[PDB]
């Protein structure tokens, strides 16, 4: 990271106003999840927050929550479907490689588990300049 | 129709308000749950837990 970039990732079965979706999402500040429909139009991006562009639209949704202002330098994570439990694990640690993952050992501790009850088959990253 | 909620009515006439509610099936995890007992703790001696 070094540089933040990486703000946020959307899953769900179809995310083209169709079918229940989930979206995940960071400013630095706070974690703002939810389970919504939405279209995607033209891929969320930062575009420069002096600008600012929102992504999709509001519609039908059934799950919201806060929290949590969430922070070389790499980040882990791991994302699995449960039975109806959405599960996110985690971890940092600081790097002087620049190529890519380095060796050692890492262990993932948990965050919060989600109860969504929807099935998820796709996914795409939400970026920042 | 509009109501006609007369005060000089019988109770019949009168107005109620009413609060319908249901649940769903068991589809995914439980989400509403009622509030669960918390006892106060014990120590150096045999009891049962959960
Ligand atoms: C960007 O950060 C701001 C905080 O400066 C977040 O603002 C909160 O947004 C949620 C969701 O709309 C509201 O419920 C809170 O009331 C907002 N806080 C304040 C102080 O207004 C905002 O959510 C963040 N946005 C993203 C996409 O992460
Ligand atoms: C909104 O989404 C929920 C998801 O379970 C669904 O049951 C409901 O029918 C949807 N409503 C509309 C108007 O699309
Ligand atoms: C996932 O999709 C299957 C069909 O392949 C469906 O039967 C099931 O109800 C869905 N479950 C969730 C949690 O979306």
């Amino acid at each position: 990271e070094k540089s933040n970039i990486i703000r946020g990732w959307i899953f769900g079965t179809t995310l083209d106003s169709k079918t229940q979706s989930l979206l995940i999402v960071n400013n630095a500040t706070n974690v703002v999840i939810k389970v919504c429909e939405f279209q995607f139009c033209n891929d969320p991006f930062l575009g420069v927050e002096s600008e600012f562009r929102v992504y999709s639209s509001a519609n039908n949704c059934t799950f919201e929550y806060v929290s949590q202002p969430f922070l070389k330098n790499l980040r882990e994570f791991v994302f699995k479907n449960i039975d109806g439990y959405f599960k996110i694990y985690s971890k940092h640690t600081p790097i002087n490689l620049v190529r890519d993952l380095p060796q050692g050992f890492s262990a993932l501790e948990p965050l919060v588990d989600l109860p969504i009850g929807i099935n998820i088959t796709r996914f795409q990253t939400l970026l920042a300049l | 129709q509009s109501y006609g909620f007369q005060p000089t009515y019988g109770v019949g006439y009168q107005p109620y308000r009413v609060v319908v509610l249901s649940f769903e099936l068991l589809h995914a995890p439980a989400t509403v749950c009622g509030p669960k007992k918390s006892t106060n703790l014990v120590k150096n001696k045999c009891v049962n837990f959960n």
